[PDB]
């Protein structure tokens, strides 16, 4: 009965998030902003 | 012997492979998914992330 939030990535979302860490724009791939 | 959810060939120990944890639970070649080496690296290193194949994400 411990519960946790896990973010599911599509391939597109993953490739995008990776490009964003490469270009220094975000910390990690789960660093979602608004 | 695991068929690649996309291309349907075997997924050997010497390849890049990823598991859909969205639902269908199939293994896929990283190449077949279109996922870059960098995305693979980062996603598997990331504690609170999982991957989902494209059919699984559509629904
Ligand atoms: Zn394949
Ligand atoms: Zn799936």
């Amino acid at each position: 009965m411990a519960a946790k939030v896990v973010y599911v990535f599509s391939t597109e979302m993953a490739n995008k998030a990776a490009e964003a860490v490469l270009k220094g724009q975000v910390e990690t791939i789960v660093s979602f902003h608004i | 012997v695991y068929p690649c959810g996309i291309c349907t060939n075997e997924v050997n120990d010497d390849q890049d492979a990823i598991l859909c944890e969205a639902s269908c639970q199939k293994w896929f070649h990283r190449i077949c998914t279109g996922m870059t080496e960098t995305a693979y690296g980062l996603l598997t290193a990331e504690a609170s992330a999982v991957w989902g194949c494209d059919t699984c994400m559509a629904d």
